[PDB]
RNA sequence: GGUUGCGGCCAUAUCUACCAGAAAGCACCGUUUCCCGUCCGAUCAACUGUAGUUAAGCUGGUAAGAGCCUGACCGAGUAGUGUAGUGGGUGACCAUACGCGAAACUCAGGUGCUGCAAUCU
RNA sequence: GAGAACAGAAAUCUCCAGUAGAACAAAAGGGUAAAAGCCCCCUUGAUUUUGAUUUUCAGUGUGAAUACAAACCAUGAAAGU
RNA sequence: AAGCUCGUAUCAGUUUUAUGAGGUAAAGCGAAUGAUUAGAGGUUCCGGGGUCGAAAUGACCUUGACCUAUUCUCAAACUUUAAAUAUGUAAGAAGUCCUUGUUACUUAAUUGAACGUGGACAUUUGAAUGAAGAGCUUUUAGUGGGCCAUUUUUGGUAAGC
């Protein structure tokens, strides 16, 4: 839980696709620290579909400059692997 | 778990004094350091580079090698049944000179003054150093001495 | 109102510091040599502007003191010339070329090493004489002034240089120098070293504010120094250091002994411990 | 004695305690601008207390300091408002005085309604000629006791110039 | 003997309260064109030693002051401690023999010393 | 501690006192005041080549560290680092 | 165990003269630092650890954030001063002094540094006592379960623990 990452939301793209959770929002998400001076806009999807709404803080693990070391991680296909799971909405 | 690290139990030792903190004065730096000087290792608490380790606090070596911050020193360490001949390298703010070496130096001076004035009366060089001599006999003045005589107190408590 | 525990346990600061004159920071990197030299003493062109007057020496050091080699003064300018404006950036160029032809004088490296003559103020430093003695080397000390460009302290340096004197020091903070550009004026510093900057300020407050041209600049109105000939002073002042800077002192007056039975009325003396208990019984 | 010993009005800080950051800070610099004729300096927050709705490094509220002869000219405007009296009160014990007022429309230029509303602090301090051995680098000392300042000598200074009165 | 520049040793030099200082040196002080730096020529920059001052800084003195530093048939040869005994004591611990031996306190005295270069009734 | 409109226990501003009672990524212990803390300006020496030396030590390893030499640079007006 | 080079060599579980280093015993709390046993309130002056939420003006539970008033204690993990016993080095010939040789280091400089030529200082040659010789080397056996006593101590009620 301690490698969480702050991310805002810029909009919310749904589906259609609904379990119990409001499945497959495209959430268009840009980073907290990158977003006052950088244009770097990720895309991602995410289960936080009803709950989230545009300009939100929602926390988030961040793949794409994490060198993990498992032996599991590694035996996989990379260009398979997304660079955003958004993890819990905040406040 | 143990603790073994390279500054444990230098608690005391390092401290630097009593009303004695801040910056070291200046003839620390100017003395002169030539090879073969009799040292002697006290650590400075506040400069941390060039540092030695907690042994050989108050040991004393010679100094064989100058190099621009620092001298080299030998010391002779104990280990098993022998001794070793450790080097190190200490800046100057953790060095200084030994006076038993330095009142040595000018005991020699003395001691070829007194053979040279000694050949020009010619017998008696008289050079070596001698103990404390069991003293002489002599006689004591009782000319307005009166020996004053004493006796054991009694007890009491006054507590 | 401070407790009797505050001034017990109290690190008094060195005496040279709460007095608040020298930086001992700055004072370890100046002073200390590379042990392998053994005695060489690090030569230290100590310049320091009082108001009125500017002081220049050349001081080694020793665990009793330091000592002095070799020194001069704004005051003795006059000998050489200089009346009026003592204290300015020319007349600090002046006292920079003085030390530096005293202190070649007495050691030896005189007829050798005479540095530049024709001056034009352009930055460069002296450079080694093929199969000769090396030129002295002496370094800067600048105490607790701020480091600004322009300033009057860097002026004593360029009359060092020029005297002959190997001062390690770059360009950067000579007065002309630019920011986006990173070059040297080398025509509006020479004009700095003649007085140029006080002869052009003599002209505009000439025709504008005449008030304050009586009361300010009163010394070169008494000797009648317009503003085009201050150039025309630094020039043979230069020359006449080249010629004599032998440093003669002066009498004083009859001698040293009645300078101090002086200054033994207006002092105080302690008072002794019996007259002192005398006060106490009354 | 008398002939150095003199008072004078060496700054005048004014100063507008914004309460939130915003367009409304910089509208209350704009105020200072054309009021004291310099540039007025920002100051941050310290602390994030929430109570009063700001957080760190806000840019909360904006200050600007007068020196010179100038500052007795803002001094006079400003005591005309409250018509030259002040309490027993707002003189310090090191000497110095300072006095806030608000709606500054009531003084100077004009009401101007794009500008909006504000009220200032004035601070006024005192001293004599010689204080530059404290602020000064080389040689630094302190003054001595009979040459500084007082909360009673301000008072018997303030009631001579400009005829005014400490009265509470 | 007094100042100033540069120190050495770093409170016998500091701290608090009042007083005195000729000469010169310092210091306050006057101005903002230029190099330069600030919200503000206050600080630093430059400019004049000019309009003026010992009011401050600085130096010297005084205080049965606070602090600090030396001593002493001061406390005390006490506290502790190294060796020895088929010593005492149910013990806890304590005496002796050959030895080293403090600290707080008490009183008495002290309140910077000096190196280099220059300049001063 | 004493002062300033709204403004109080706590906003911002000012002075006096202030031997570190603060701060220095973290455990505790050292250390530090014109700094080793706070705020600005420039930079990559957190680089290349291999030896000597300290600590645990068998005077082997491994980790960490000190002082140099030969190169190349950073910074500063400079000493230097 | 086999020996080898040498035989006054300078070494020594010691003292003295000189000079270092240390923070335990004792002292101190009217010199800094200082616990303990308990613990009542103040509802966005915080939430820290949760939990449920088609969301946040969002709920519920909890340690509380807060000690908001003073009140004693002394000290292995508190300190200005500081023992005793134990501990490092020096007491010369591989030394001191004149004198001038060496160099690519160093100096403004034949200044320094380092190593030397030639000359001078010997039986008291630089404190005490002792020295069944001093120094170096090769090679291999056994052992790697310990225990007790005075003193200093840690865990433990205490123990032939």
């Amino acid at each position: 839980v301690t490698q969480l990452v702050e991310f805002i939301v810029l909009d919310v793209d749904s589906t259609g696709i609904s379990r119990g959770n409001r499945v497959l929002a495209d959430i268009t998400v840009a980073r907290t620290s990158d977003l006052g001076v950088n244009d770097q806009v990720y895309y991602v999807r995410s289960h936080l579909g009803g709950i989230c709404h545009a300009g939100d803080s929602v926390m988030g693990y961040f793949i794409a400059n994490s060198n993990y070391n498992s032996d599991l991680f590694d035996g996989l296909n990379i260009d398979y692997v997304p660079d955003v799971v958004l993890v819990k909405k905040l406040y | 778990g143990k603790s073994h690290g390279y500054r444990s139990r230098t608690r005391y030792m390092f401290q630097r004094d009593f009303r004695k903190h801040g910056a070291v004065h200046l003839s620390t730096y100017l003395k002169v350091y030539k090879v073969g000087d009799i040292v002697d290792i006290k650590a400075n608490g506040s400069i941390q580079k060039g540092m030695p380790h907690k042994f050989y606090q108050g040991k004393t070596g010679v100094v064989y090698n100058v190099t621009k911050s620092s001298v080299g020193v030998i010391i002779n360490k104990m280990v098993g049944n022998r001794y070793l001949e450790k080097r190190l390298n200490l800046r100057v703010e953790h060095i200084k000179h030994s006076k038993c070496r330095q009142e040595f130096l000018e005991r020699v001076k003395a001691n070829a003054a007194k053979r040279a004035e000694a050949k020009a009366q010619g017998v008696a060089v008289q050079l070596k150093r001698q103990p404390a001599q069991p003293r002489e006999s002599r006689i004591v003045s009782t000319e307005g001495n009166v020996p004053q005589t004493l006796a054991p107190v009694p007890y009491e408590t006054f507590i | 109102a401070k407790s009797s525990a505050y001034s017990s346990r109290f690190q008094t600061p060195f005496r040279r510091r709460r007095e608040g004159k020298t930086d001992y920071y700055q004072r370890k990197r100046l002073v200390t040599q590379h042990k392998a030299k053994y005695n060489t003493p690090k030569y230290r062109l100590v310049v320091r502007f009082t108001n009125k007057d500017i002081i220049c020496q050349i001081i080694s050091s020793t665990i009793t003191g330091d000592v002095v080699l070799a020194a001069a003064y704004s005051h003795e300018l006059p000998r050489y010339g200089i009346t009026h404006g003592l204290t300015n950036w020319a007349a600090a160029y002046a006292t920079g070329l003085l030390i530096a032809r005293r202190t070649l004088q007495k050691l030896g490296l005189d007829e050798t090493y005479k540095g530049v003559e024709e001056v034009e103020g352009e930055y460069e430093l002296t450079e080694a004489v093929e199969d000769g003695p090396r030129p002295f080397k002496v370094f800067l000390d600048i105490g607790l002034q701020r480091t600004t460009t322009g300033a009057r302290v860097f002026g004593a340096l360029k009359g060092a240089s020029d005297g002959g004197l190997y001062v390690p020091h770059s360009e950067n903070r000579f007065p002309g120098w630019d920011f986006e550009t990173e070059e040297i004026d080398p025509e509006l510093l020479r004009s700095y070293i003649f007085g140029g900057h006080v002869s052009q300020y003599m002209e505009e407050l000439a025709d504008d504010d005449e008030e304050r041209f009586s009361e300010l600049f009163k010394g070169y109105l008494a000797d009648d120094i317009d503003a085009d000939s201050l150039e025309d002073i630094y020039t043979s002042a230069h020359e006449a250091i080249r010629a004599d800077p032998a440093f003669k002192p002066t009498e004083k007056k009859f001698t040293k002994e009645q300078y101090a039975a002086e200054s033994k009325k207006y002092r105080q003396t302690k008072l002794s411990k019996e007259e002192r208990a005398a006060r106490v019984a009354a | 004695q008398n002939p150095m010993r003199d008072l004078k009005i060496e700054k005048l800080v004014l100063n507008i305690s914004v309460g939130e950051s915003g367009d409304r800070l910089t509208r209350a610099s704009k105020v200072l601008e054309q009021l004291s004729g310099q540039t007025p300096v920002q100051s941050k927050a310290r602390y994030t207390v929430r109570t009063f709705g700001i957080r760190r490094n806000e840019k909360i509220a904006v200050h600007v300091t007068v020196r010179g002869p100038k500052a007795e000219e803002i001094l006079e405007r400003g005591l005309k408002v409250k018509e030259y009296q002040l309490r027993d009160r707002n003189f310090s014990a090191t000497g110095n005085f300072g006095f806030g007022i608000d709606e500054h429309i009531d003084l100077g230029i004009k009401y101007d309604p794009s500008i909006g509303i504000f009220g200032m602090d004035f601070y006024v301090v005192m001293n004599r000629p010689g204080a530059r051995v404290t602020r000064r680098k080389r040689c630094k000392g302190t003054v001595g006791n009979s040459h500084k300042t007082t909360k009673e000598d301000t008072v018997s200074w303030f009631k001579q110039k400009y005829d005014a009165d400490v009265l509470d």
